[PDB]
Formats: structure tokens, C-alpha cells, sequence
């Protein structure tokens, strides 16, 4: 809330969210924090399962 | 909202300042004209007096002390009813207002 | 909040409301026949 | 049930009357008592119904000697506060005993004007703690009121003598009243004149006028600290429950107020209490705590950022407070008085039992003790000599209030069952 | 493998609500 | 998480007042401090939201001589630097002992900067050298910040009055600070006023303002350096991160300024670096290696082919690149604001470590010795011989400046752990 990006749109600032990533026997918070990124509506054919999966696999790196 | 959701927090101070003669007596001594008169007075003396549907309002009785989850007057047995009209019974209706009275019992 | 037992926790909410609906079906189909 | 009020000391009468004047000016109340006003509000709580639809202020004026009280009576408000009680010395013994010589109305009025109710919930005094007329007077009233109405409330809003520094009888008369107040009142909402001048100098510059500017805030705050009763919300429309929520002990019932705009005459529920819980916005002047903090929301009456709001207070800490157990804090969503303009709409008020008041108890104890152990400032007055012959009644107060400072320290520590 | 987490903390609620809601309807339906 | 800034001494304060005007001319904030220009960038670290929409800068400004400080108090740029963060000397010792006697209340300003913030992130001093009101006061205030907030930087930009010869106490004031600039500060961005005097009078041939024309170089350099505070990025989102790889070893943190478009009042992707390692911006006026090289790049610069740029320097060896070890470029990139009076946007700025500045420290050593050996040009006020009797701290400062020479040349050794 105290960022100066506060001028961005409510729709894109609501499209972000927070979630726990895929687990291991050994993990940490700086490896488990991520967006969840709900994409339903028509953009579910702009973005797609494979692309979001590949982004979120890249995200933790 | 005023009565059942108790948005009027100046109503029931009158009811408890008045009804202590009810809120204690043993089983089966229920007296609804006295309850309707207690409502009518607890309305009048308060600001609760002021809304027009207070006369569509009523005192009713409930048998069960929340044990519907799965006189001994008032504490186990209070109910109120904003009376139905058949034109209105498609939205605000007794069969649905049963669930609403359970929230009011808790509050 | 383990997530790896939501598999059971949701299966309970699933089976509860399923059992409730089919049980109310069993009692309404009793009402139907008895009347 | 409904509530009754009293006003004593030339100061206490002034602030009680100016309170009632502002209280009238915020309700729908006509200057002759009539509830005719278009400017919705249960006047019945504090104003008494009469047959002309007079909603009469339940106001017991109590000076000693008439200098102030007629210049109080002459007003646009003279017919309003009318329980027919206007009957009439600079020292606590004079205040105490020149009232007591005439208890058959200016104390029996506790029953004589109980007809000013259908049935009382109790009384709200306005007391000048060392006021040479009212101090003493308020204490015989207060201790005997426990004998007449042990079943019903006795709150006092008390104005506390501290003047930067002096009057030579002031520490005596203040410390004498504090013993009666802590033993016999139910709550004693203290008002620091020093802190109210600090608020006035943070607002603008006015420290030299050190009382008349305080009367403005005290009138609006004595109204505001009854506004929670007099206009509906879901909870705490009743003084009995409102004050029960703050006072976990029978003796240390000393509430103190705070208020978010310095200027009493858009920012969120997260933030308005964050101002309120700061050293400059509360009426005060080590390991210390508030034993409760009732606080009030208006303007941004957001229903649901309240549970989040205290976590935001927690994350940047702000109000540290934890005694021997749970200290209560409550975020009371509230409403406008229906006469008033909407000036500084987003606002917050607090009332809190601040353990720090022990520091002012200590100050008036020390100011008593220096003037008592110099033995010169007993002032040789006749009521002081006939009620208090060898001045051991001076020290009788101090044996309890000197205990009481250590009692608030022990009430701050984890184990007050080891009683100070 | 994965779930959204925001799916769980809703998919309880959409059953949970109407569950005890249907319960409470049916208490009066037993007659 | 905001880096607080502490302009001090009148020299530092006249680069400071010029810097705030230079920042406000290009950053997205009105001259009165409001978000108002035109009608999306990282204010927070350096400016933060008031109740009256002023974005409060981190902007403390202090010195002893009130010669003109009242103009800084009543200026319209005080409504930019809202916190009233200005508090009231030519000899190092008088400036330092004035610092000593005012040291608590000037540390108190940090809380007003923190109230103008969310929270701490360490300190930048825009630190006068050779101007006692800062070349003395600042060495004291440094010795108070560094032990009380050790968790982050207490960086000291040394604007350095060496001018080829103003006030004749310069070698003594600079040497008495040079103990602090080695071992009581932790980053020292160092600016030879002789090089700034020659270079500013080469931007345009006006050779009259001896220090104003220096301010006009420093403020533009400072604005380019503050971009990492004022602009968002995946990298380069604070000033410590810009300063980090430029300091090659811990006591040697004498970082010389270097800027390509000093006539900024369209240099290519090669030349933002190639022009940056040359006599136009080597700010000195026989081994003189650069010890570390890094820059911030800004404007519409080509973000990819920068890989080409250092691969040209790989043949040219302009960095004279035979130190103890590389500490080479990290190519930080940032956008250039709208609205501002634009010229030569496409640009690079470094605060590198270069063994040439050893020659300045040797020149002030020569100026110190050629006076000290004669007892010459001390201010000779009869108020020293009272805090430093046997000149033990002056001897400590002189051995530390000889260690500064020995360390800068020892920055080419096979092991830097080897001593002088």
C-alpha cells in the first residue's frame, strides 16, 4: 500500500495475490513465496496453462 | 435490522429495565398480551418508538434454547415477527425468517 | 493449514453436503410417497 | 436507566454549565427545554421529561457562596437546566462543612430531585479537585451518597490543579479530595489542566490563558464523552456498561481522555487511532501501561479494517500496554449529534485508565508534604479548626494516596494480588 | 501436485455455508 | 527504510540548497512539495507523504555561523524540507566543540526525519571540508551517528576546498577531518574543488563564482547519483547498492566523482564509459591505477550493446587497470524524468576509486607540512591548547593521512594486507 506504484489500476493490483509454492523435504520461505495469479475470463486464452506453468517454474529461480 | 440485528442499541435497555418480572418465572406461565404490552411500552419510552413498521412488528414465542443446532420467559424463548403479506411473501417471508430469528436469538 | 490434507478436508465437505443432499432426497421422497 | 449530573467548585460549576450548554447545542433541544427542534436522539438519557415536553437537564449546581452562580444563571439557557436547586469560603473544611451545615437541601436534593427521574442509574459529578469552594464540598457529597444510593452509579469528572508553577491551600485541598474520590467514587475521570494547556500551545500559542481555553475543550469533551450514550449504535449506549468495560479494580478507577484533532471547534481507521495513541494527543503531563483504552470511530466507519487496524498498531508498536492481565481496548463505531455541522468529520476520541496518573498523585502528595512539614500553611481557619482539630485528618488522606501511587505501580507490575 | 491455496480457502466455504444453512431449513421441515 | 541526509557546514549547505532546487526541477514534485506537476516513480526512500500532501524530503541542514541561515529558514524550499530540520566556528576545533555542545539536539532531528518517514536506513552527510562549521561539526556528528546507528551507512561526501590558493586554515581543517574520513566515516565521495573550479569554468568561460559554479557541478552530479533512490528497478533501488563495488577495501573509501556530460547544463553507448575514465572527469588537478570501476547509466541509452563498451576499454586500458584486483563494471541503468530542462541525457556517472587522488592528499600534506613546520597560518584564537594540548590527535591524523597515501599505492600490491 505505501508503494508509489499505488497509481496503478485496481484491476492489475487485484490480479496479484500470494501463495506457497511446490514443496520438498527441505525448503525455505525465500523459495516458497510466490504469486498464484488467477487468469479466468477471456484472458484465459491470452495467457495459458503451459505459459503460466513455465513462468511460475521460472519464478522461484 | 433495528430489532433482530439490534441496530437499535437503545431499545433493549428498556426491555431489560422493564421485563425482569417475566425473565424469572417457572414453566408454562407464558403471558403474550403482557409481552405485547411490554414491547409497546419499551418501544414508546425509547427512541425505538419512532419507526412505522413497529406496529407490523409483534412478539412471538420460541420453544428451544438454541438446541435446534445439530415460561422461563425470554432468555430461552423470545421471538419477534415483522408480519408477512402474501404479495411480500415471495421475498420477506416467515419460512425464511425462521433462520433470521436464530441470528437474533444469538445477538 | 498443511494443504496435503485438504485432499481429506475437502473430501469431507464434499461427502457431507453430498450425504446431506441425498439424505434430504431420502426424506423428501418419503414425504412424496407418504402423501 | 437514565443518568443524573452535578457540578461543584466555581470552576466545576463553570465547566458543568458550559458542558450542559454545549450538550444542549448539539441535541435537538430548544432554549426553554422543548424538544421542538428540527436540527433522532434519546434526550431521555440525560434530559428529564416534563409535561410541557420540557427535556430538562438533570443538573445539580453546587457552588459555595453566590459570586459565580448568578453570572452562571444569566444566559440564553436559564429556563433549560431547571430542577429548582440553585442554593449557594476558600478551603476544603469550609467547602465540606459549610455544605454540611445545610445538608437538608444541598445534599438531600439527591432524593428531593430524584423525582427528576422515573428511576436513576446514578450520578455524574463535575468536581474542582482543589477548588476552594467545591473541594471538600464534593467529598462530603460523595461519601454520604454511598449511604443514600449504594445500589447505583457515582462517576466523577474531576479537574486537577497543576499550574506549571501557586495557591498555598491548593495541595492540601486536592490531596484531601483524592482520598474520598478513590474510596467512594465508581470512576474518577481526571482532567490535567497542564496537559490541556500543552494541547492549546500545540494547537496555537495560548499558555498564559491557562483555564478559559480549557473550558472549550472540556465542554466539547464532556459532551463527546456522553455522545456515546445519547445517539444509537449497536453497543455502549448505556453508561453502566460503557464504564464497566474499563475498570478492573475497585479503587484505581482514574480514566483520562485523548482526542485526535487538536482543533475540536480521509484518514483511515488504521491511522486515526495511531494519532490518538501518542504522547502529545492525550491529557497527561518508566514501565507504565493503560489498564483500558476505549476509543471511538467516526468518519471512515469502515466495518472491517478494524480487526486489521489493531494489527497495524501492533506492527509499528505505538500503544505498549500490558499489566498483570488483559487490558481492554475497544473500537466503538459511532455517530454525529443531530444538531451539529460536520466539521472535522474523520475523528477519534479515547478514554483510558492510564497508570501514569500516579505521577500526578505523587506531585500533589509532595506538594502537600512540603507545606505540611513546614507546618505554616494550615491557614488557621475556623472550619479547619473545628472539624480537623489537630490536623491529623490532613495525614489521614495521605496514608491512602501515598499508598495509592505504589498501588498503581503494583497494578502495573505482574502481581498486584501482593497489594501495595 | 499443485493447488492454488486460494481454492481451498474458498472451496470449504461454498459447501460449509449451504451445509449448515440446509441443516437449519430441515430442522423446521422435520415437523 | 529511508536513507536520511545531513547537509552540514555552510559549504555543504550551499551544495545542499542547490541540490534540493536541482532535484525539485526534475523530480515529480511541485516547488511547494506537493505531487502536482503535469497532473509513478519511487519517492518513498527519499520523499514521503504528509497530511497536507507535501512529500517530505530527507533533508537536515546545519552549521554554526548564521551568516545567512535565516534565508534557508524562510525560503520557499523550506516548504519542501518541512521538518524544520535546521539548527545553528571557522576553525575545526570551534566547529567540533560547537558540535559537542549541541550534539544531543542535532541527533534529535533524526526522529523528526523518522516521523517524516516510515523508518531508518542510515545516513548521508553532505560534509564540508575546509569550512569549520562543517569541517569540525560534521566530524563530531559523525562520531555520534556511527555508534548509535551502526547497522547502515554513515557516508560523508567530502566537498573539498583545495583551490590552489577561501580561508588559510584549509590544510589543518582537512587533516583534522582526514582522521574521520578514513576511520570514522565509511564511504567518502571526494570532490577536489580545484578540479571542480577548473571544470566548471570550462562548461562556460565564466570564472567569477568561486563556489557557486562548483555547486552547479555538484548538484547535477548529486541528482544523477540520487536516481537509485528516486527511481524503481530490479537492481539499483538504493544508494548503498550503487556505492558497494566502488569501495575496493575498507579504509580506502575515498571515492572520486566522475561524470561524462559535465556540460549537461547524446554521448554514445561506448562513450558513457570511455569518456568517464579521462582528464575531463578524473577530478585531480607516480603509479595512479584505478582500483575499482562501476557506473550508473541514465537517459535513452542502448540497454544491450553496453557489453560492447567495456570490451573496447579491454584494449584501451583507460582505467590504468593494474591494481590488487578488478572490482569491475556492473552496468546499472535508469530512466530520465520528463518536464526538466534537458540536455545530454544519454550519460554515465561513476564514484570510482583511483590512485590519482593520492596526489591531492599529498598536496594537502605538503600544504600542512610547509605551514606546520613554521607554526604558520593557525587561526591562533586562544581557545585551543584546551582540548588538544600536545597535538596528539593532530599527530594521529597526520600518521593516518600518511597511511592513506601508503594504502592507496599499496592498492596495487599482490596482497593488500601488506602494510606501508
Amino acid at each position: 500500500r505505501a508503494t508509489n506504484a499505488q497509481f496503478d489500476s485496481p484491476e492489475i493490483l487485484r490480479r496479484l495475490d500470494v501463495r506457497l509454492l511446490e514443496v520438498s523435504p527441505g525448503d525455505t520461505g525465500w523459495d516458497v513465496f510466490s504469486l498464484d495469479y488467477h487468469v479466468d475470463g477471456p484472458i484465459a486464452t491470452v495467457f495459458t496453462r503451459e505459459c503460466m506453468s513455465h513462468y511460475l517454474r521460472v519464478f522461484n529461480f | 435490522k433495528r430489532y433482530f440485528l439490534m441496530d437499535q442499541g437503545d431499545f433493549f435497555v428498556h426491555f431489560m429495565d422493564l421485563a425482569e418480572e417475566e425473565l424469572r418465572k417457572p414453566v408454562e406461565d407464558i403471558t403474550p398480551p403482557r409481552l405485547e404490552a411490554l414491547l409497546e411500552l419499551a418501544l414508546r419510552m425509547s427512541t425505538a418508538n419512532t419507526d412505522p413498521f413497529k406496529d407490523d412488528l409483534k412478539i412471538d414465542l420460541m420453544p428451544h434454547d438454541l438446541i435446534t443446532q445439530l415460561a422461563l420467559s425470554g432468555l430461552e424463548a423470545f421471538s419477534f415477527d415483522y408480519i408477512v403479506k402474501w404479495p411480500l411473501s415471495l421475498i420477506i417471508n416467515r419460512k425464511a425468517l425462521t433462520r433470521y430469528q436464530m441470528l437474533f436469538r444469538h445477538m | 493449514r498443511n494443504m496435503k490434507d485438504f485432499e481429506n478436508q475437502i473430501t469431507e465437505l464434499k461427502k457431507e453436503n453430498f450425504n446431506l443432499k441425498l439424505r434430504i432426497y431420502f426424506l423428501e421422497e418419503r414425504m412424496q410417497q407418504e402423501f | 436507566r437514565e443518568i443524573i449530573t452535578l457540578q461543584l467548585g466555581q470552576c466545576g460549576n463553570q465547566i458543568g454549565f458550559e458542558f450542559w450548554k454545549q450538550l444542549c447545542a448539539e441535541h435537538g433541544i430548544s432554549p426553554e427545554g422543548i424538544v421542538e427542534e428540527f436540527a433522532t436522539d434519546r434526550k431521555d438519557v440525560f434530559f428529564y421529561q416534563a409535561d410541557d415536553e420540557h427535556y430538562i437537564p438533570r443538573a445539580v449546581l453546587l457552588d459555595l457562596e453566590p459570586r459565580v452562580i448568578h453570572s452562571i444563571l444569566n444566559s440564553p439557557y436559564a429556563k433549560l437546566y431547571n430542577p429548582e436547586n440553585i442554593y449557594l469560603g476558600n478551603n476544603w473544611a469550609s467547602g465540606f462543612s459549610q455544605g454540611e451545615k445545610i445538608h437538608e437541601d444541598i445534599f438531600d436534593i439527591i432524593d428531593r430531585e430524584a423525582d427528576g427521574s422515573d428511576s436513576l442509574e446514578g450520578f455524574v459529578l463535575c468536581h474542582s479537585i482543589a477548588g476552594g469552594t467545591g473541594s471538600g464540598l464534593g467529598s462530603y457529597l460523595l461519601e454520604r451518597l454511598n449511604d443514600r444510593y449504594p445500589k447505583k452509579l457515582v462517576q466523577t469528572y474531576s479537574v486537577f490543579p497543576n499550574q506549571d508553577e501557586d495557591v498555598v491551600v491548593q495541595p492540601y485541598n486536592s490531596l484531601l479530595t483524592l482520598k474520598r474520590l478513590t474510596q467512594n467514587a465508581d470512576c474518577v475521570v481526571v482532567l490535567d489542566n497542564t496537559a490541556l494547556n500543552r494541547i492549546a500551545t500545540d494547537r496555537l500559542h495560548i499558555q498564559n490563558p491557562s483555564f478559559s481555553q480549557i473550558n472549550q475543550l472540556v465542554s466539547t469533551i464532556m459532551s463527546a464523552s456522553t455522545t456515546t450514550l445519547r445517539y444509537p449504535g449497536y453497543m455502549n449506549n448505556d453508561l453502566i456498561g460503557l464504564i464497566a468495560s474499563l475498570i478492573p479494580t475497585p479503587r484505581l478507577h482514574f480514566l483520562m481522555t485523548g482526542y485526535t484533532p487538536l482543533t475540536t471547534d480521509k484518514t483511515t481507521v488504521l491511522d486515526v487511532m495511531r494519532r490518538l495513541l501518542q504522547p502529545k494527543n492525550v491529557m497527561v503531563s518508566t514501565n507504565h501501561c493503560y489498564i483500558a483504552i476505549l476509543n471511538i470511530i467516526q468518519g471512515e466507519v469502515d466495518p472491517t479494517q478494524v480487526h486489521k487496524s489493531l494489527q497495524r498498531i501492533r506492527e509499528r508498536k505505538l500503544a505498549n500496554f500490558i499489566p498483570w492481565g488483559p487490558a481492554s481496548i475497544q473500537v466503538a463505531l459511532s455517530r454525529k449529534s443531530p444538531y451539529l455541522p460536520s466539521a472535522h468529520r474523520v475523528s477519534g476520541l479515547m478514554m483510558a485508565n492510564h497508570t501514569s496518573i500516579s505521577s500526578l498523585f505523587e506531585r500533589t502528595c509532595r506538594q502537600y508534604d512540603k507545606l505540611r512539614k513546614r507546618e505554616a500553611f494550615l491557614e488557621q481557619f475556623r472550619k479547619e479548626d473545628m472539624f480537623k482539630d489537630n490536623f491529623d485528618e490532613m495525614d489521614t488522606s495521605r496514608e491512602i494516596v501515598q499508598q495509592l501511587i505504589d498501588e498503581y505501580h503494583a497494578a502495573t507490575r505482574p502481581d498486584y494480588i501482593s497489594w501495595g
